[PDB]
């Protein structure tokens, strides 16, 4: 039939592909809390002899120390595929440049004023 | 020193996301305090670790997707 | 415009009598109910306005299905609300990209007539394999049996 | 909100909201004050009627154009003009709407900055750019390389690009258009007794070089012809009766382009200026600079152009190149196409001039960066 | 897994993984930075263009080798044509796979010490090994022993082998190669004409020195008759017509190998470095040098070298011994294929620079017994 059902139906799987996706980063905020929850280790603050204390304190920095060192590592390998994608986006771009602009969409003139002016207002859709 | 520059950079985050620490002059509420410190910037860089994993998975699938494009408009 | 079309189609067909009833007033002298390049410049120049032919037989074109170069009466209902357009930018690339993405279950870069079904299955909606079908030939242009990014991007075409 | 498109030109004035195909309004860029006395009390007259409306009221009025070639010789007049386009041609304040000028290549720089302090000062836009005439009219016919000559009514400038990256050695700009080409008519129509002089029939002879004036393929066979039978003498009616019979006039103003020394001019055609600026660029690239010849502006609508451009030029290039001339039928209007587009870029929406960026650098800053 | 064969050449970039007969991608080492302003917005225009893609949009460039003489002169520039070797090339990603570098005899120590460090470091290999580039030309033939003179395109060695037991005191570089060839012939063209100024025409004029150029057998011979008949004209299209007889320039341009006086060098032809390399050998296994001498690399390509080459030794040598020179069909690519079957082999496979070795000796590992 005509496109305005077909309009209809593919607007419906939009609305349903947007729901998806909203559902699916729900869940992988969701996930991503609960398992960063689980990677860091307990805080254990209590009864510990100062000595001790100062001990625990200086583990927990090397292990800072060392996490930091993990964590710059991979933010490295990411600017590096940040790059790498953005030269793959400026090749994709050279190969669909060229005459393949969208354009505006200008050359009807105004027309409701028009129908406005010369009818009344027998023109209430616009 | 482009090399130079990423290897003083690491060696400055070393000294840098960690300053200098002296626990021996510190009460034990306020070595308390440094290890919650420590153990919640720890937390922070999970998050960002995690972060970066999804970037780069979205980075690999989009690389993919631009490849079949590329091969598509040939 | 079309928007208003939608809107006013929930109507009944004596509207189209009324619209015909308009045209009328305009340009009084019409016989066959359907909008040619001859009456809709006149009716512009009593506006005073002056559409392309280009235009309107492109405007018609891009609605010919069987390919007539004419209209029936809700194809004329619909050549009619064509002579204004409302359909802006098309939603959002960026957004319509990532639903694409998100399309693409197996990560295969493209997507597939099975695809397509698992998502039309979860709309739910009330659907015929005909409309599958319809759905398939506007969005499979080389009919490889995926769907390319261009491609997706002309499905999605003037799309909000 | 929407950009402004507007196109100074010279002879005709084009504006119109970015993202359309065709300018909203479209008129001749005159300003006609009265000369005579006025005897009628309370008739309403005005001290300058600009625009269209000069054009029907020509009978009475001294009608001045305020930019000879590509400069602007007469600011107070310039001003009205925009002025005029911008409040009763569109009805739209500038004060909400970006605008992209247009400036010829080659043009001296006081006339940019003086442009750009005006669109500042009076009619205060919140950001305006200048961009070459040419670049847009390459724009329009959604190619990315090839030589385009914008013979305009003003001037003729033929400003080669390549992948994008314009050769900046290589624009040669030729002060012969179709005004020049208006007088010299007007000169030759002379020699069968039509003396116009006043510069209201100046309109009459532009119109009579519109709807009469082709291009001959071949000239000396042209001339042979005409001067034999008489199968070339068209008639044409003056806005009073009395028509005119124009017979090898028909073909001899437009040869003008081809030969500028029937106006004294010392330079070559339009027909070997080009071959000029192809063989400045660089080896590699003048084939497709051949084959992608482009074609603008209004003075190349002449019935039959594309034609003996392209066997001049085949004549001059060597014999292998494919000599290809590119002339769509929205010929005219081009220019403004190309900028509507060039308006409606995503990718071009930072590189406007913002007010701020005036206010810190003054009028000089459009030969920086923002270009 | 799979070892990659890179081969960085002087003109041409030779890549492919190892186990296989002709490698995968070849393409110019040239990178080239755009030279002029372009105004096209968001045509998606890069700052560099490396390998075959300079060689396209090479009219609006400068290209620039970054490799003069076998030494690296622009390491930025070198580490971009690696990296676009191995991503958009091969599409291999370097972290798993051991490479297999080539390097001219008799180079700077810093120039392998900075690659071994850059293959290391930045792109991450698994394992490297450098390799002189004759020895891979011997191992390509099949052979083992012969004198192999390798005459690529930036420079000229010759490097006698006997029975696997390399001679170090017998190795004769010479600095003349293709590049000077084609400065020459670019030098000796403006005799007629034609003059080739900018980098991108040096392009073609190596193209006309590959399609058109030959070896005289006698050179005083072809000097008298290239100046009497005109049998030797033959006739090339330039990238945009015009085509160009080349005359006695033909025989000249690649003459200069066996007189290098003819670009001012003092040193003897490739015919007599030769006879010298052998001389200082032994006086035992002189004869099975002259019997297996070995032709390789670009250069060597010239229609009527090997007949040339062997007048010349057979006039230098002693009457008895057999002059024979080996002149496979695949010259060009017979350091990559030897390449390949080195890497190939079993007992090699012990031979490569692990990264812990690196880690413990630092860059200067290559010049110990992982040579
Ligand atoms: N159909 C036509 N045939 C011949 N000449 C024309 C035609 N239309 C316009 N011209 C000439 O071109 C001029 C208009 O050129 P135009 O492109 O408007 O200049 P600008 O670049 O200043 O806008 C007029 O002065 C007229 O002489
Ligand atoms: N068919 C040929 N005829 C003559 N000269 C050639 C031919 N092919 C290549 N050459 C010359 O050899 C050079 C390529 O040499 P090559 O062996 O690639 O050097 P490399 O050792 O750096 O790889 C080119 O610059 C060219 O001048
Ligand atoms: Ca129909
Ligand atoms: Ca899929
Ligand atoms: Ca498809
Ligand atoms: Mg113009
Ligand atoms: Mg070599």
């Amino acid at each position: 039939i005509s496109a305005s059902r077909k309009l209809q139906l593919k607007t419906l799987m939009l609305q349903i592909a947007k729901q998806e996706m909203e559902r699916e980063a729900e869940e992988r905020r969701g996930e991503k809390g609960r398992v960063l929850r689980t990677r860091c280790q307990p805080l254990e603050l209590d009864g510990l002899g100062f000595e001790e204390l100062q001990d625990l304190c200086r583990q927990l920095h090397a292990r800072v120390d060392k996490v930091d060192e993990e964590r710059y590592d991979v933010e490295a390998k990411v600017t590096k595929n940040i790059t790498e994608i953005a030269d793959l986006t400026q090749k994709i771009y050279d190969l669909r440049g060229k005459f393949k602009r969208p354009t505006l969409r200008r050359v009807r003139i105004s027309a409701d004023a028009m129908m406005q002016a010369l009818l009344g207002t027998r023109a209430k859709e616009s | 020193g482009k090399r130079q520059t990423e290897r003083e950079k690491k060696k400055k985050i070393l000294a840098e996301r960690r300053k200098v620490l002296a626990i021996d002059h510190l009460n034990e509420d306020q070595l308390r305090e440094k290890a919650k410190e420590l153990w919640q910037s720890i937390y922070n860089l999970e998050a960002e670790k995690f972060d970066l994993q999804e970037k780069f998975k979205q980075q690999k699938y989009e690389i993919n997707v631009l490849r079949n494009r590329i091969n598509d408009n040939q | 415009d079309d928007i208003y079309k939608a809107a006013v189609e929930q109507l009944t067909e004596e509207q189209k009598n009324e619209f015909k009833a308009a045209f009328d007033i305009f340009v009084l002298g019409a016989e066959d109910g359907c909008i040619s390049t001859k009456e809709l410049g006149k009716v512009m120049r009593m506006l005073g306005q002056n559409p392309t032919p280009e235009e309107l037989q492109e405007m018609i074109d891009e609605v010919d299905e069987d390919g007539s170069g004419t209209v029936d009466f809700d194809e004329f209902l619909v050549m009619m609300v064509r002579c204004m357009k409302d359909d802006s930018k098309g939603k959002s690339e960026e957004e319509l990209s990532d639903l694409f993405r998100m399309f693409d279950k197996n990560a295969d870069g493209y997507i597939d007539l099975d695809e397509l079904k698992m998502m039309l299955q979860a709309t739910g909606e009330t659907i015929t394999e005909d409309d599958i079908e319809e759905l398939m030939k506007d969005g499979d242009k080389n009919n490889d049996g995926r769907i390319d990014y261009d491609e997706f991007l002309e499905f999605m075409k003037g799309v909000e | 909100t929407t950009a402004l498109v507007c196109d100074n030109g010279s002879g005709l004035v084009k504006a119109g909201f970015a993202g359309d195909d065709a300018p909203r309004a479209v008129f001749p860029s005159i300003v006609g004050r009265p000369r005579h006395q006025g005897v009628m009390v309370g008739m309403g007259q005005k001290d300058s009627y600009v625009g269209d409306e000069a054009q029907s009221k020509r009978g009475i009025l001294t009608l001045k154009y305020p930019i000879e070639h590509g400069i602007i010789t007469n600011w107070d007049d310039m001003e009205k003009i925009w002025h005029h386009t911008f409040y009763n041609e569109l009805r739209v304040a500038p004060e909400e709407h970006p605008t992209l000028l247009t400036e010829a290549p080659l043009n001296p720089k006081a006339n940019r900055e003086k442009m750009t302090q005006i669109m500042f000062e009076t009619f205060n836009v919140p950001a305006m750019y200048v961009a070459i005439q040419a670049v847009l009219s390459l724009y329009a016919s959604g190619r990315t390389t090839g030589i385009v000559l914008d013979s305009g009514d003003g001037v003729t400038h033929n400003v080669p690009i390549y992948e994008g990256y314009a050769l900046p050695h290589a624009i040669m700009r030729l002060d012969l258009a179709g005004r020049d080409l208006t007088d010299y008519l007007m000169k030759i129509l002379t020699e069968r007794g039509y003396s116009f002089v006043t510069t209201a029939e100046r309109e009459i002879v532009r119109d009579i070089k519109e709807k009469l004036c082709y291009v001959a393929l071949d000239f000396e066979n042209e001339m042979a012809t005409a001067a034999s039978s008489s199968s070339l003498e068209k008639s044409y009616e003056l806005p009073d009766g009395q028509v005119i019979t124009i017979g090898n006039e028909r073909f001899r103003c437009p040869e003008t382009l081809f030969q500028p020394s029937f106006i004294g001019m010392e330079s070559a055609g339009i027909h070997e200026t080009t071959y000029n600026s192809i063989m400045k660029c660089d080896i590699d690239i003048r084939k497709d600079l051949y084959a992608n010849n482009v074609l603008s502006g209004g003075t190349t609508m002449y019935p039959g152009i594309a034609d003996r451009m392209q066997k001049e030029i085949t004549a001059l290039a060597p014999s292998t190149m494919k000599i290809k001339i590119i002339a769509p039928p929205e010929r005219k209007y081009s220019v403004w196409i190309g900028g509507s587009i060039l308006a409606s870029l995503s990718t071009f929406q930072q590189m406007w001039i913002s007010k701020q960026e005036y206010d810190e650098a003054g009028p000089s800053i459009v030969h920086r960066k923002c270009f």
